[PDB]
């Protein structure tokens, strides 16, 4: 047939015939304007459509162009600094192409530009005859300043080379290799095209064993993550991660994102900097973003997802350690839930499709640390940051995947404590694979990670019998646990967002700080239990008084700038606060 | 004159509530006032009094006509209603009439049939419009609501309706607020220039 | 001062409502206007209906474009019976040309027993077999359909562009 | 060009169900098309084309399906999707849920037709908002300030004050000062002395010549809603990027439109969402709210309230829940407030605006606005803690420093808080009656602000 | 649970009637 | 009785107002109205017959 | 909808009050000999007096050539009614003509003449006139 004709029209869904030859998932092409639809349901000659765009004026027996693919990203040069649809439509082409505010229906512009020419370097050593396989490096194109885009053969492709260009300006059109196999050929440009529902194949998974730091010392020091990680958060960290982390590449998907929030972040990201070699560069020649406001169709606010894994997966396997934001995992879950009821499923809990918790972990399932396919030996990763939107079936599935989890607490939040994370309903499970990193790089750090969390759940439970008592009966061990757990939530686990001393804390003053406060435990505590049974006995009264000083030191350890102040002076004035603390216990 | 009873009965303008609805309880009439063109609601658990606050104000309201619906309710509490207003008389020109000359009732007991529920509303609310139109002050009393939006259900359920809350059908919420939005006080339609109103004091068994 | 308050407020409200009696005086001004130029363009086609060539011309397009948006097996046309011999002549103008584009076969008939009124300007409506569907082609269903879409045209040509629509896009 | 093509009108009629008509031997049905009604008594009614397959269509209509039959009722399709007139004389007239005149003038002499669903406004096109609205209403402007271009919906239930907050902000909004509204104001499902009320107060305040009205009161037809909030806000989009004025629309009742859609949705017979709700009311709601904001290149804006009646208070609830998942906040009307006639009542608590950290501040409006707001907020939370212990206690258990949040929380709902429905106050009166709050406390209490905060404004 | 089922049988009647269809192709 | 004084000024103003408004309206409408009816006429004359674009033989 | 009406009420309503004002000011006047008030109703006075059906002023009042504003025609309405209930219940006395022109010009500048307290002297003079 080619084209099959429009039979019925219902919201999103379209229902088509003479689709005899139709495969589920292929692309098809709706009405005399063109939408994109994806088939998901096929009895006899008639396929079931959902449509990527409005259907309003889509008529009986119009045309269903039924074109060969599944749904299919472009990967090649030109991804860094772009913003896109869910769909990969390039949102800034758009706007400079139809010279206007809005977005036309069925409006066709390729995702990567064939105009710019790129300058294409080949690998040097490959000659004709040469044998190459699915991953193996070609060339290396210089799209930018911080990022060489690394030209690979693509996955299932392979051959010996019949032909391999020179060293020059090109178009993503232009021809830059040719190979053979079994007497068949192929021609190849700088751009490939791949599946967005299929994993980008690798040679081998490996265990992840570094860490991935944020600004935020809660998440660095009591609940850890690591690069390939997996972790949910609730829905700060956007920027934090973007302009200061470990990652090579950022890419953040807006799945379902509020208009004006939307707009904050594609104005905000472009302005950013990050210093590189001794030089200042914007982070957006390391970026890439996926935009689906809240108003966009239904099926491309469930592709979003899968567009911007499937661009990660592309720069982790050039050897890229990637980082990928996922602004609701939730609002997402809300696509498959309304995709269900338009399809007259059966529900599981709550509305949801019984298939919720096997989408997600194939999702998750995504992230990690790689060996590469292909030839030049290389390692990669993406780690995966969903947000969380709420007990309910999405947090319910998503806590069976993931390896770390944070929790939000609103008495923190109506308190305004930030950053706002629960200390106590959250974990991680990276913390066995971390510690021999901790241990060769910090050794202290294991310990104070140990204490602090005893502390704060040590006070927890004197902190629901003080409701009983009214604190009068407690004893001065405890109540030195109650002030110093208290220390540790107001001036270690609280960190003001904004001010550049805290914007990013690194882990030698994250380690430094927590050093001296466990310190100070361990003296203040000290001194108690040593003048028990005596008629001299301390008091937390006592040391307030006598060392009110280390308190208001210990109190402003947080001030210390990293961007005025070097480690070397950091350090030495957290380690004089500590000979200041001895001093002091010994002169009482 | 025939009215269609699901149609509402026009009028010139409707106006702005000016003037108490005495029920002669103490409560009530200090701490929760009600107009002469008011909408109320009566709440509550089987024995709590509603339909002796309907029957009271019924009797003692300074309201010109009242027209008293019972859909869904005991034959013995229209009984009573009927027992007692030819006996019980207000006073006009120095003169004592029965206040069963000022009242109408429009019956449809617990046990007759549960269609006919939803005609005893709309009934009800039309000949209350009718006398509103001559320029009187009418109160309505509808001593159950919930016995009408119960009809509904039924009938909803065999003709096997998709539900919204608690069995429901979906438009019950329009069918109320239609209702309600028929309480008023009112220039009436044509010349003589008068004005009257309708009280609506609707009853609710949750 | 709560006095003079009062008039303050008093001489707001009796303001609003002579601006907006006013507001309305001119927008109704408009529609009419705007109607007496439609009552000139139905009187402008009575007199095309009276140039019995033209009028020929019109109703041979008037009948097959009817029986394009129809496309039934068998046909009824019901025409003013003045007209009669027009019409007549124009479906059978119609018939090989319909046969042409749509390449299916047709019958056509005209009612003899039943007529558009006196008070119709021309043109015809026409019907499916059964009279269960059909498509209404007067030169009033036409001179409406027409001066409904180009309402923001005559608004412009009539009384000029607003000066504070700044975009179009 | 034009649909210069006649338009087919069938008898065809094959059933009659609640809001909908089913019609077949239509021939090559469209999706979204308007149809016109006429009834055996000549009454004109007026629908849309929900569903189309093969030679069927079904047809929602909008007054509703009494008197209509299977034999004798006949439908014109028009050929179109509904496009409303739009012009700038639209300012100062009254309209029915419909889009049809109610003041006596009469009908748009279009400047335009426009598509009531709009156009996809490009994300890369939309500008950041920036500039803070005064309210002039302390509770907003000191704690939940709202940018010009915000999306922002007041939370309330039955019997509360919504409509004097709304009415209030309509009188008293402006910039901040170291332009005015026009006003697109939509009714779903009000009743006639609500109607009354906000027409009375913009004739009162004398500026009925920069609002557009649109009414639908409970009496008129339930399924006119579906297109009320779509014919007010392509409205206020033409008069917002083609005529660039900045734009408040006010959408009066969110719950008794998201009522008319569980009616079509059931009359359908579709698969459920919560509460028997539509299973895609999020994508719905969602084209009502993302209808807001800046663009680029366009010098004016449109702000969106919508109000919100919550059911038995709760906040959970399908309509209230997924309004909070597309609006860049929510003020909250409390029923506690209210019982003890503070005014507005308002609870700071729940309330949130998520563009406020950005249009306050240094060089928006003052240099402590941030940290004071934190304060104010904690000082509430903590207050309102005590406050509950207190009442298990007695007096008696509290502390010297439990009497300190104890007394805050009443001097600030008696000062801060109340308010009364005519008064207004800037920002800068809304922040030193706050400091005068944070007084009460000493200065090592005040542990969300900065040192130079308190030594520039504490010692006043 | 009550509807979950009616949209079972509302599904079933349109198989039945799609099926009784096909006995007249 | 200042206020007395000022509504029957206002109302002499918004009065003359409208009769300005009013006289320029009709101004304008006669100095067009028939090139308009020249190009309505246009449109409705010329009939072009078409079969819907879905059509298939 | 023209206040809550169908334009065939709102038109149809405005033929009645056109009607019921020529049948008050009749009552009221007889003779001619109230000329003031006769020049203030002039407008809608000069619809009735001649001959003319009401098919003929209903494309009046939809042409707008007669008044067609029911809240203009029912306060014109109301203040030769409340004259006239007066001018009735005072039935075997008369008042002098320029008493009745102060009186009516009293109620023509009354804000609202149905709260007024005219009206409930009035009301207070039919119930005692309805009981005798
Ligand atoms: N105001 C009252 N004064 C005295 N007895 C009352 C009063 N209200 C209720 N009762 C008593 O309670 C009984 C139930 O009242 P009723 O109105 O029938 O309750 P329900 O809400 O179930 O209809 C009455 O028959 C009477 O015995
Ligand atoms: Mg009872």
């Amino acid at each position: 047939s080619t084209f099959g004709y429009v039979h019925g029209v219902s919201g999103p869904v379209v229902t088509a015939c003479d689709m005899a030859g139709a495969a589920m998932y292929e692309l098809v092409r709706v009405g005399h304007s063109e939408l994109v639809g994806e088939i998901i349901r096929l009895e006899g000659d008639m396929a079931t459509i959902q449509v990527y765009e409005e259907t309003s004026g889509v008529s009986v027996g119009d045309p269903v162009l039924r074109t060969g693919k599944p749904l299919s990203v472009e990967l090649g040069p030109g991804i860094m600094g772009a913003i896109f649809d869910g769909i990969q439509r390039p949102l800034s082409d758009i706007s400079s192409q139809t010279q206007s505010i809005y977005i036309p229906r069925g409006v066709n512009v390729s995702a990567l530009s064939r105009d710019i020419k790129w300058e294409f370097i080949p690998s040097k050593n490959l000659r004709v005859g040469s044998h190459i396989t699915g991953g193996d490096i070609y060339g290396i194109v210089n799209e930018n300043s911080l990022i060489k885009h690394k030209i690979m053969l693509p996955p299932r492709s392979r051959g010996s080379v019949t032909y391999i260009a020179p060293p020059g300006n090109y178009d993503a059109s232009d021809v830059v290799l040719e190979l053979e196999f079994e007497g068949v050929k192929e021609k190849l440009s700088m751009v490939q095209v791949w599946p967005v529902r299929q994993v980008r194949p690798v040679t081998e998974k490996l265990p992840a064993n570094h860490p991935l730091l944020t600004g935020q010392r809660v998440l660095d020091a009591l609940f850890p993550c690591v690069q390939g990680g997996t972790t949910a958060i609730p829905g700060v960290i956007s920027q934090s991660l973007s302009k200061y982390s470990n990652s090579d590449v950022i890419i953040y998907v807006g799945c379902g994102e509020r208009g004006n929030e939307m707009s904050e972040v594609l104005r905000d990201f472009p302005e950013l900097t990050m210093e590189v070699d001794g030089k200042v560069e914007s982070i957006m020649k390391r970026t890439a973003l996926v935009a689906n406001t809240s108003n966009m169709p239904v099926a491309a606010r469930e592709a979003s997802i899968y567009t911007g894994i499937t661009l990660s997966e592309y720069f982790r396997d050039m050897g890229y350690h990637v980082s990928m934001m996922a602004d609701s995992t939730s609002r997402w879950a809300e696509a498959l839930r309304e995709i269900s009821g338009r399809l007259a499923e059966m529900p599981a809990d709550s509305g949801y499709p019984a298939y919720l918790g096997a989408r997600l972990a194939s999702f998750y399932e995504r992230a990690g640390r790689v060996k590469c396919l292909g030839n030049p030996e290389r390692e990669g990763s993406v780690s995966i940051v969903g947000a969380v939107s709420p007990s309910d079936p999405v947090t319910s599935a998503t806590l069976g995947i993931v390896q770390v989890f944070w929790g939000l607490d609103k008495k923190l939040a109506q308190r305004k404590h930030f950053p706002s994370v629960n200390w106590l309903i959250s974990y991680s499970k990276y913390m066995r694979a971390l510690d021999e990193y901790y241990d060769k790089h910090f050794t202290e750090f294991v310990p104070l990670r140990t204490k602090a969390k005893e502390i704060l759940q040590e006070e927890e439970d004197l902190a629901e019998i003080v409701q009983l008592v009214g604190k009068a009966s407690l004893a001065e061990t405890d109540k030195i646990t109650l002030e110093v757990a208290k220390l540790i939530k107001d001036d270690f686990l609280q960190q003001n967002g904004y001010t550049p001393y805290d914007r990013f804390c690194p882990f030698y003053k994250t380690v430094g700080m927590l050093s001296n406060m466990i310190s100070f435990y361990d003296m203040a505590r000290r001194a108690v239990e040593t003048t028990a049974q005596s008629d001299n006995k301390i008091t937390w009264s006592i040391i307030r008084e006598h060392m009110g000083e280390i308190l208001y030191k210990l109190s402003s350890m947080k001030f210390k700038d990293p961007v005025k102040d070097g480690e070397a002076k950091i350090k030495a004035d957290y380690a004089q606060l500590l000979e200041d603390m001895q001093n002091a216990f010994r002169s009482l | 004159q025939v009215w269609p009873v699901r149609q509402v009965r026009p009028v010139t303008e409707k106006l702005p509530a000016n003037h108490p609805l005495l029920t002669g309880q103490r409560v009530l009439d200090a701490l929760f006032p009600c107009v002469q063109g008011g909408t109320t609601a009566i709440p509550g658990a089987f024995g709590c009094g509603k339909t002796v606050i309907s029957q009271s104000l019924s009797k003692y309201s300074n309201s010109d006509v009242i027209i008293y619906v019972g859909c869904g309710e005991r034959g013995n509490e229209m009984s009573e209603v009927l027992r007692d207003f030819p006996e019980l008389t207000m006073e006009v020109d120095g003169k004592v009439e029965s206040i069963m000359k000022r009242t109408a009732l429009v019956a449809n007991t617990s046990n007759m049939p549960v269609a006919a529920r939803e005609a005893s509303i709309y009934t009800g609310i039309t000949l209350s419009e009718y006398f509103r139109d001559m320029g009187y002050h009418v109160s309505m009393m509808a001593d159950s609501t919930s016995r009408w939006a119960e009809a509904l259900r039924e009938i909803s359920g065999r003709l096997a309706e998709m539900p919204a809350d608690s069995g429901y059908p979906a438009y019950l919420g329009a069918r109320l607020a239609s209702f309600y939005e028929r309480a008023g006080r009112v220039k009436c339609l044509g010349n003589p220039e008068r004005e009257g109103s309708v009280s609506i004091v609707g009853a609710v068994s949750p | 001062e709560k006095k003079e308050k009062q008039i303050e407020q008093q001489k707001k409200i009796q303001m609003s409502n002579l601006m907006n009696q006013a507001r309305l005086k001119v927008l109704r001004a408009r529609d009419d206007l705007i109607t007496d130029l439609l009552n000139e363009a139905k009187q402008r086609l009575s007199k095309v209906v009276k140039d019995t060539t033209r009028y020929q011309v019109l109703l041979d397009g008037l009948v097959l474009q009817g029986l394009y948006q129809l496309l039934e097996p068998r046909m009824i046309v019901r025409c003013r019976k003045q007209d009669f011999p027009l019409v007549k002549a124009a479906v059978q103008k119609a018939i090989p040309m319909y046969k042409i584009a749509t390449k299916k076969d047709v019958d056509v008939q005209i009612d003899l027993e039943a007529y558009l009124p006196e008070d119709i300007a021309g043109g015809v409506e026409i019907y499916n077999g059964d009279r269960k569907i059909k498509v209404s082609n007067t030169l009033e269903s036409r001179l409406d359909l027409i001066a409904q879409q180009m309402m923001p045209e005559v608004r412009g040509a009539l009384f000029g562009a607003n000066a504070n629509r700044k975009f179009l896009d | 060009n034009y649909l210069s093509q006649p338009r087919l009108t069938y008898k065809t009629v094959s059933g009659v169900n609640g809001p909908l008509v089913i019609l077949d031997h239509v021939k090559f049905p469209r999706y979204a098309e308007i149809v016109h009604l006429t009834l055996p008594d000549g009454t004109k009614r007026s629908g849309q084309v929900l569903e189309v397959s093969g030679s069927k269509a079904v047809v929602q209509v909008f007054e509703g399906t009494s008197g209509i039959d299977a034999k004798k009722t006949s439908c014109e399709f028009t050929g179109d999707i509904l496009r409303t007139p739009v012009s700038e004389d639209m300012l100062g007239r009254v309209f029915n849920g419909s889009g049809k005149p109610i003041d006596r003038g009469p009908v748009v002499l279009a400047e335009d037709f426009l598509d009531i669903m709009g156009q996809p406004i490009n994300p890369q096109c939309r500008i950041y908002p920036e500039e803070m609205i005064q309210t002039g209403i302390s509770a907003i402007d000191g704690m939940n300030s709202i940018a010009r271009g915000q999306k922002i919906p007041i939370f309330s239930a039955a019997g509360l004050p919504h409509n004097e907050i709304a009415a209030q902000i309509c009188r008293q909004a402006g910039l901040v000062k170291k332009e005015n509204f026009a006003i697109v104001f939509a009714a779903m499902g009000v009743n006639m002395e609500t109607a009354r009320f906000f027409k009375s107060d913009f004739e009162e305040n004398g500026s009925m010549d920069n609002v557009c009205l649109f009414l639908n009161l409970a009496n008129d037809p339930t399924i006119e809603r579906i297109i009320t909030p779509r014919l007010a806000l392509t409205t206020a989009e033409f008069l917002a990027y083609q005529c660039e004025k900045h734009v408040l629309v006010i959408l009066t009742d969110m719950s008794s439109y998201a009522e008319a859609l569980r009616e079509v949705s059931a009359a359908r017979e579709e698969v459920p969402g919560r509460r028997g709700f539509p299973g895609y009311m999020y994508t719905d709601l969602a084209t009502i709210y993302e209808r807001a904001g800046r663009v680029e290149g366009r010098n004016g804006s449109i702000t969106q309230i919508p109000i919100l009646t919550m059911p038995n208070d709760d906040i959970t609830h399908p309509i209230p829940d997924l309004t909070g998942y597309i609006t860049e906040g929510q003020i909250y009307v409390d029923r506690q407030l209210h019982n003890r006639q503070i005014y507005p009542p308002i609870n700071v608590l729940p309330s949130l605006s998520r563009l406020m950290k950005s249009a306050i501040g240094e060089g928006m409006t003052r240099k402590d606005h941030a940290d004071v707001s934190n304060q104010l907020y904690a000082c509430y939370a903590i207050g309102k803690d005590v406050q509950a212990m207190k009442a298990v206690v007695g007096e008696e258990a509290l502390t010297s420093d439990d009497l300190l949040y104890l007394e805050f929380l009443q001097k600030f709902e008696k000062n801060f808080i109340t308010q009364g429905p005519y008064e207004n106050r800037t920002v800068y009166e809304t922040l030193d009656i706050g400091w005068q709050l944070l007084r009460i406390f000493p200065k090592e209490m005040l542990k969300r602000i900065p040192q130079s905060t308190l030594s520039e404004f504490y010692p006043r | 649970f009550y509807r979950l089922k009616k949209i079972q049988e509302k599904k079933k009647i349109i198989k039945e009637k799609s099926e009784k269809d096909l006995e007249r192709r | 009785a200042a206020a007395l004084g000022s509504h029957g000024s206002c109302s002499s103003e918004v009065e003359k107002e409208t009769q300005e408004k009013m006289t320029i309206l009709q101004n304008y409408f006669e100095q067009n109205r028939d090139e308009v009816l020249d190009n309505l006429l246009a449109f409705v004359c010329d009939i072009r017959p078409e079969i819907h674009e879905n059509y298939r033989i | 909808k023209m206040g809550g009406l169908t334009s065939e009420q709102y038109h149809s309503q405005v033929v009645g009050k056109i009607g019921y004002i020529a049948r008050c000011m009749q009552t009221i006047d007889p003779e001619n000999n109230l000329k003031k008030i006769r020049e203030d109703y002039q407008d809608v006075l000069i619809w009735a007096e001649k001959n003319y059906r009401f098919e003929e002023i209903l494309e009046a009042s939809k042409s707008g050539k007669c008044p067609n504003d029911l809240d203009a025609l029912s306060r014109r309405s109301l203040i030769l009614q409340e004259l006239l209930r007066l001018v009735s219940s005072i039935s075997p006395f008369k008042m002098k003509l320029d008493l009745i022109e102060s009186q009516y010009e009293k109620m023509k500048q009354h804000v609202n003449l149905w709260k007024s307290d005219y009206h409930v002297k009035l009301n207070q003079l039919n119930q005692l006139t309805d009981y005798l």
